[PDB]
RNA sequence: UGCUUUACUCUUUAAGGACAAGUUGUGACGGGGAGCGAAAUAGUAGCGAAGUUCCUGACGUCACACUGCCAAGAAAAGCUUCUAGUGAGAAAACAACUGCCCGUACCGUAAACCGACACAGGUAGUCGAGGAGAGUAUCCUAAGGUGAGCGAGCGAACUCU
RNA sequence: GUAUGAGUAGCGAAAGACAGGUGAGAAUCCUGUCCACCGUAUGACUAAGGUUUCCUGGGGAAGGCUCGUCCGCCCAGGGUUAGUCGGGACCUAAGCCGAGGCCGAUAGGCGUAGGCGAUGGACAACAGGUUGAUAUUCCUGUACCAGUUGUUUUUGUUUGA
RNA sequence: AGCUGUAAGUAAGCUAUGAUCCAGAGAUUUCCGAAUGGGGGAACCCAAUAUCUUUUAUAGGAUAUUACUUUUCAGUGAAUACAUAGCUGAUUAGAGGUAGACGCAGAGAACUGAAACAUCUUAGUACCUGCAGGAAGAGAAAGAAAAUUCGAUUCCCUGAGUAGCGGCGAGCGAAACGGGAAGAGCCCAAACCAACAAGCUUGCUUGUUGGGGUUGUAGGACUCCGAUAUGGUAGUCUGUUAGUAUAGUUGAAGGAUUUGGAAAAUUCCGCUAAAGAGGGUGAAAGCCCCGUAGACGAAAUGCUGACAACACCUAGGAGGAUCCUGAGUACGGCGGAACACGAGAAAUUCCGUCGGAAUCCGCGGGGACCAUCCCGCAAGGCUAAAUACUCCCUAGUGACCGA
């Protein structure tokens, strides 16, 4: 489907340091591979090689009103480049 | 606004679906960077995709 | 020795009395024999009761 | 032509074959370092001397290597050949690219595991320094880490050590 | 639900003292100084097991056998990057499931071929630096394995290629 | 004419082009689970074959198919020649869940009672297991009776705690006549006649169709005449209309004063009723609201009837030479169960084993057995209603409960 891979960019305090070395932090959906993220980024922003990295997240608790319940799963994606930028963000 | 959608040949249907996918992706990224007074434009894009897919299932018998 | 290929004979149970009518539980089984017969032209081996070998 | 095996003739301090810890260079103009130390919120950023000789020396490694004993001491794949075999022609060389899924925080002789507890109990494996010392024994100590989650006074009986 | 016992028994093995902080409040929080305890362990790394307790900034109603400005507690954000590590895309031992099949009132029981199954085999990366938390994963330097394109010394698939 | 659930907050929006909402039809529907490509510690991992894709190319992505068994047909096929195992492909059906309920079967306890306990009872109950259906089961006399008879089954009252059974102890316990509910009867096998095939005994033997035929007063074949009509259905997911179920529309009539924070309370004077059931509103309302009586209404999808079509199915009378009328069946011995009936003087029904009949001049039954009389045709099938239950859906009711 090639366009529902990436959801959001991760804007955090480590990620702003990663913006210096052309490294970007996205939230990729589950059941996705490294190679799809290459293909989706390259067909979404005209950028290139130098492999993605992919994490996972275990959920947590919150207790708003005496009702215990989890949060989601996640999957980050930390993508490095060769020669371009994404000065949108 | 479905009357506009039933007028169109099957190629232009697919072109409008691809344009709606691109606009939905840009609305996601503009949510994440803290923008967009218009947040209720998102339902329009999803439901327009839904209406186009139901119409393309209808004219495919 | 489970059932008959032809009739409906099969094992069952019933009582057992002895001279002052105490009751236990038996198994009364049919006489059964393995005979080589002809099913549909092809020879087969199957259990056949000794009653239906007359 | 691989492999097994019988019968005969040579050869043996040999020749051939197989394995092998660990040494010297390069890797390495590099980072590593006792101490000095700022311009500002910093022992920070930044700056560096020497790599010597003798003694003791490992069941760690060669390696289940060697000798002895009887209680006589797992499998299958990866690997190497030889043919059956399908069956243009790849085979070195250099350059440039490709390499998927899951676990990686933290505690882990414990306040985070098993004991209802922030419990004098239990928890498999590896490293485990010095003086004396056979030694991981005992007494005091290095690297390190701790000072116990109620106290202040008095200094009787009585009970415990 | 509330009394009596009764403001009694107990506060779960250990060495602290002073100065200066912060603060409405301090033996019990932070900083400094000396003293003291273990040191085949009260030190370092890991396998299970636990499942966010870890890091940063705030809070004191309840938990902490007292106190508490503090915490493994509460609120709010944020951290767990791999061709080489361990497991899968490789192999099997105990055991289990077992097409057909052999038995058996139904239910079902037992087993060939084939499989599943690590505690065992076989298998390509080392040194340093970096952060508030990750580091054989990030970057710095030098490597290795399996391949794909682009260039560079041979044809009867006979096969000696 | 307001709207964006629970539910406050703000941000953004939508609607007279009729939103939100209500009703009937559609479309989409991730992953696990009988789980079905292979594996598995469920919501995970790894494949094969075709086709389309990104990249110069390999790795990458998508779609469809690939379990097992039998029932039908192909092709392939050998220990062994002939064909049978076997293999491969296509085809048909199954496989699991409930509603903790009602039904039919297989297998089947103990405490307890007898003031102990063995036969007996608890009790063919609880539990397990297979099989279904909206109901199931049984069903058209080898019957009930005993004069004068009656004609499929099931369910209810009565017979009656009677006749009976029982260490004749504790106890167990019917049936027929009689009155009601509801009503319904059908189809094969056999003998015989052709057409096919094989053996062509070229005897007429077997198999396949088509006819024929279904009974006790015996009936049918077979012959002879006839007639060649009449009449019913438990059938179609065929039509045309009627009704109904799933959203709805309309629907009468009151003011003022006093006490009130607030009136529906109170007091004068009125009105309505095919509506004086109920609920809400600032305290108790026929006249404030939602409704009730009454009248009206379905584009769409079911469901029920009616009558058209279409499918079926069905004849008289006489003759009595010959032929047919359900076989290892009925029945007997031996061992057990069912019937109220515990082997007792024990028929009638099954089950296991071993013996083993007749063919209308025949056979079975009338509570051992014989003779006479009477009533009936077994060993092949199908069958609506009258009856039992409620996970659920709608509309209600209660000298039922009120933390």
């Amino acid at each position: 489907e090639l366009l529902d891979v990436i959801k959001r960019p991760v804007i955090t305090e480590k990620s702003m340091l990663a913006m210096d070395e052309k490294k970007y932090t996205f939230e990729v959906d589950t059941r996705a591979n490294k190679t799809l993220v290459k293909q989706a980024v390259e067909s979404a922003f005209d950028v290139k090689v130098a492999n993605v990295n992919i994490l996972n997240v275990r959920p947590k608790f919150k207790r708003m009103g005496k009702y215990a319940g989890y949060t989601k799963k996640r999957r980050k994606a930390i993508v490095t480049l060769t020669e371009d930028s994404k000065e949108i963000q | 606004k479905v009357k506009e959608i039933r007028e169109l040949t099957t190629a232009e249907m697919l072109d409008k679906e691809k344009q709606l996918k691109e606009e939905l992706f840009n609305l996601r990224f503009q949510l994440a960077t803290g923008q967009l007074e218009n947040t209720a434009r998102i339902k329009e894009v999803r439901q327009s995709i839904a209406r186009i897919k139901t119409v393309l299932r209808e004219q495919a018998n | 020795a489970k059932v008959c290929y032809f009739t409906g004979r099969k094992t069952s149970s019933g009582n057992n009395r002895s001279h002052a009518m105490n009751s236990t539980k038996r198994t009364v089984k049919p006489n059964l024999q393995k005979v080589r017969v002809l099913i549909d032209g092809k020879p087969k081996k199957v259990w056949v009761s000794a009653r239906a070998l007359k």
